[PDB]
RNA sequence: UAUAGUUUCUUUACUUAUUCAAUGAAGCGGAGCUGGAAUUCAUUUUCCACGUUCUAGCAUUCAAGGUCCCAUUCGGGGCUGA
RNA sequence: GUCUAAUUAAAACAUAGCAUUGCGAUGGUCAGAAAGUGAUGUUGACGCAAUGUGAUUUCUGCCCAGUGCUCUGAAUGUCAAA
């Protein structure tokens, strides 16, 4: 029950992971694929206008 | 006499409505900067029920550009939105189902629901199952859009209003019959009291203007002038025609 | 210097919330500020009738200086300098038996409303400076036309705080010279000179013009923008 | 003095700049609130007609009541 | 000269300096002696059969009250007017109106030895 | 038929009265920089935009950087970035 | 399914279905002594409000002269105060 949180340890209510005792395993992984290829394909983004712009 | 049914409605004791189970008021996103100069994204959390209501309601996530926040809005669903799509709101934004875009900013024919008759009222015509409002030309200069609303009427409205493009979601839903009292009574259950409905002309004379006699019939003619009083409007109130619809309405 | 890096945020309308600008354009300020500025605004936005506008021309800061340094000679006194006046006086009456002649002859600016209007209906006032401040302005709006029946040169001058500063109060509304020091008539000669050409010889031709009827600049420009749309050929 | 002037000119209300005065206070009343307390009266000539003296202890409120 | 710069649309009462009273006069000019001592806390013992019961077998005195005394009062007018260390104090409202305390003293002490001292057995 | 004047009505315009609505009163109006179109008949007329659209991620510490001061030290302030 | 608690439980009421009527919000229906006041409305025509008939099947014929309702407004019609 909500207030028995208090009186237990940190290990009782979390895992090691980031976003522990608040997100899933493969939630977590998913959400880190998802911001590495997002960035990555902003960079890509990026340097397809930076050829545009020289060119024209 | 007695204060008769309709006119007891208006006092809002027993006739209010049953607002408890309803996620909020499904409103437009408030018009600030972004939706008039450019787009902000959000996206479709969840599409959800809402009680008293057959078009389902799509919890939608904007991000506040003036502080860090993560501000929700209650969007009527379009047909076609899911979850984790994209909303892209404002002037500048994408002709596809589910964005918010401005009037003046489509092509005729378009097709769009919640449709602000005034820029900023966030959610007008076209809201329910099924319906929604076509675009049929422009006033650049004048800056107006003519629109056809669900009734059939022709509509002037300001071009900076804005509409959610595609039809509202539930359509279909009056084409099946309920079959039961007890399916109408839980239909009014969650919108209010109005249900079940006597008859005035199985009631006395003092409880409606069709009351009393020994045969139950109206006597005076069921239509009434607009200039009559509370307490007199019961049949029907101004009808320029009365009768089974043989033809077409000619508008 | 190889630690450190530019991260520019990019503060376009879908990106990057917004920084902290200066929102003292879009305050919602209180009543009485809007009151305040909102009356101001009314009082020009309509067709002002010109015993109103007499005023709205005032006398110029360095005229104006002199004529205040002029009037900063003739001062009234304080209650410490009239306390030890009287003091003087009552030592004199026993001593000296004067007929209360024992102090001499003061010159100190009039003030006063009703008092300054008697020295003007009886034609003692020199010199009048009134103040464009005053919150009721009939008190005020015939004082003008008066100074100009009666030959009286007026000066509509800006500040009845200064008017009270001038005259150990707080506000005046008010001041006249009717008296003056052989030192000084002079420079009060040359000051009238200079005053009856902005005031009391102008007085026939701004009875006419009515003032006001101005606008603001999100509609002068709309004005503008329609005539010189119009004006093209 | 200046208290008949004052008293004439109230009189004149039809005139051009006491039409416009009002125009402008009848604004500046309206935006206040239904009682409100005035630092001094808009007319002291007739304040002190009726009693009104500038000293301490005399207060003036201003009020609008619905017309009809 | 120029404007202060305000990064918020929304308008704040000042904070001013508030002051403290320190004003010309009292406001009822004797402070009021103490309404509740422990001479108005304890009013008298209870003398039932029921009562002293408890006393010789639960070290236990049973006191009437005062309806304003509370746990911490009764507590420390039985330390202050008997000289006796208190382990736990009961109350009750009986049904005729006043208030009943059962205080449990420690096991130094012996309520037996300190009612005949009171006057009572 | 045209007038200098008085006078009613119709149509239209203004905004400050009044009225409506919204907002934690956040980006209005005008002008200017920059890009594009643009035809220029001298030299520039204007008109369009003037950071975000494969992805159910993230976006917060007067912003990092740049530049000038103080009094170096722990650091602090201003302008720009905007 | 519902009702005349304490003489009437029914063929009465309701019902699903059917049809009509008004209303695109400066709105329709209703309320309130008033109001910077309200219910419908956390609503928006697949909605709200007002009526009638009363599952299904098969049909719902003629009459707009009368009373009503509604629509039209150039008028030797009438038509109040100002
Ligand atoms: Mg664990
Ligand atoms: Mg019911
Ligand atoms: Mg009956
Ligand atoms: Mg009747
Ligand atoms: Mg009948
Ligand atoms: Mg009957
Ligand atoms: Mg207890
Ligand atoms: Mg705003
Ligand atoms: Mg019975
Ligand atoms: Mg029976
Ligand atoms: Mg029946
Ligand atoms: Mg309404
Ligand atoms: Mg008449
Ligand atoms: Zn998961």
């Amino acid at each position: 029950r909500p207030r028995q949180y208090a009186t237990v340890s940190k290990t009782h209510k979390t895992v090691s992971r980031a976003y522990g005792g608040s997100r899933c395993a493969n939630c977590v992984k998913e959400r880190i694929i998802r911001a590495f290829l997002i960035e990555e394909q902003k960079i890509v983004k990026k340097v397809v206008k930076e050829q545009t712009e020289a060119a024209k | 006499g007695r204060v008769i049914r309709n006119q007891r409605k208006g006092a809002g004791s027993i006739f209010t409505s049953h607002t408890r189970l309803r996620q909020g008021a499904a409103k437009l996103r408030t018009l600030d900067y972004a939706e008039r100069h450019g787009y902000i994204r959000g996206i479709v959390k969840q599409i959800v029920h809402d009680s008293g209501r057959g078009a389902p309601l799509a919890k939608v996530v904007f991000r506040d550009p003036y502080k860090y926040r993560l501000r929700e809005e209650i969007f009527i669903a379009n047909e076609g939105v899911h979850t984790g799509q994209f909303i892209y709101a404002g002037k500048k934004a994408s002709l596809n189902v589910g964005n918010v875009l401005p009037l003046g900013s489509v092509p005729e024919g378009t097709i769009v629901s919640n449709v602000e008759e005034k820029p900023g009222d966030r959610g007008a015509l076209a809201r329910a199952s099924g319906n929604y409002v076509i675009i049929i030309g422009h006033n650049p200069d004048e800056n107006k859009t003519r629109v056809r609303l669900p009734s059939g009427a022709k509509k002037v409205i300001s071009s900076d209003a804005r509409g959610v493009i595609g039809v509202i979601a539930g359509g279909g839903r009056v084409d099946k019959p309920l079959l039961k009292a007890g399916r109408a009574f839980h239909k009014y259950r969650l919108k209010r009291n109005s249900w079940p409905k006597t008859r005035g002309v199985a009631m006395n004379p003092v409880d409606h203007p069709h009351g009393g006699g020994n045969h139950q019939h109206i006597g005076k003619a069921s239509t009434i002038s607009r200039g009559a009083v509370s307490g007199q409007k019961a049949g029907l109130i101004a009808a320029r025609r009365t009768g089974l619809l043989r033809g077409s309405q000619k508008t | 210097n190889p630690l450190t890096h530019s991260t520019p945020k990019n503060f376009g309308i879908g990106q990057a919330v917004q920084p902290k600008r200066n929102l003292s354009r879009y305050v919602k300020w209180p009543e009485y500020v809007r009151v305040q500025r909102q009356k101001k605004i009314l009082s020009i936005r309509l067709k002002v009738p010109p015993t109103i506008a007499q005023f709205q021309y005032t006398l110029d800061r360095n005229t104006a200086a002199e004529t205040f340094k002029l009037f900063n000679k003739y001062r009234p006194e304080t209650a410490a300098e009239k306390k030890e006046r009287l003091t003087k006086e009552a030592a004199a009456v026993a001593e000296g038996k004067s007929k209360q002649d024992a102090s001499p002859k003061p010159y100190a600016v009039k003030y006063g409303l009703n008092h300054v209007v008697a020295l003007i209906e009886n034609k003692k006032a020199k010199l009048v400076l009134i103040a464009n401040d005053v919150d009721p302005i009939e008190l005020v709006v015939f004082l003008p036309a008066l100074c100009k029946k009666m030959g009286v040169p007026y000066a509509i001058v800006k500040g009845k705080a200064r008017l009270g500063t001038l005259v150990n109060q707080k506000t005046s509304a008010v001041a006249a010279l009717t008296e003056v020091r052989a030192e000084d008539e002079a420079a009060l000669a040359k000051l009238v000179s200079t005053i009856d050409a902005n005031f009391a010889d102008k007085y026939d031709e701004v009875k006419k013009h009515w003032g006001g009827g101005i606008l603001g600049n999100k509609a002068q420009a709309k004005m503008d923008k329609r005539a010189k749309n119009s004006d093209s050929a | 003095g200046a208290y008949k002037y004052l008293e004439e000119l109230q009189r004149k209300k039809q005139s051009d700049v006491l039409r416009f005065l009002q125009r402008v206070r009848v604004w500046e009343y309206r935006q206040k609130n239904v009682i409100h307390r005035a630092a001094r009266p808009t007319r002291p000539d007739k304040a002190r007609r009726l009693g009104y003296k500038a000293k301490q202890g005399f207060v003036i409120y201003r009020v609008r009541v619905r017309r009809g | 000269k120029a404007l202060k710069v305000r990064t918020s649309a929304t308008f704040r009462l000042p904070k001013t300096l508030k002051l403290a009273r320190a004003p010309k006069y009292a406001s009822k000019a004797v402070p009021h002696y103490n309404r509740l001592d422990s001479y108005k806390v304890i009013e008298q013992p209870i003398t039932s059969e029921t009562a002293m019961k408890k006393v010789e077998d639960g070290n236990i005195l049973v006191f009437q009250v005062s309806m304003k005394a509370n746990k911490y009062q009764i507590k420390k007018a039985v330390k202050e007017l008997y000289e006796v260390d208190v382990l736990k104090v009961n109350t009750l409202v009986r049904p005729n109106g006043t208030k009943k305390a059962y205080v449990r003293l420690t096991a130094d002490y012996d309520a037996l030895d300190i009612a005949n001292r009171i006057g009572y057995i």
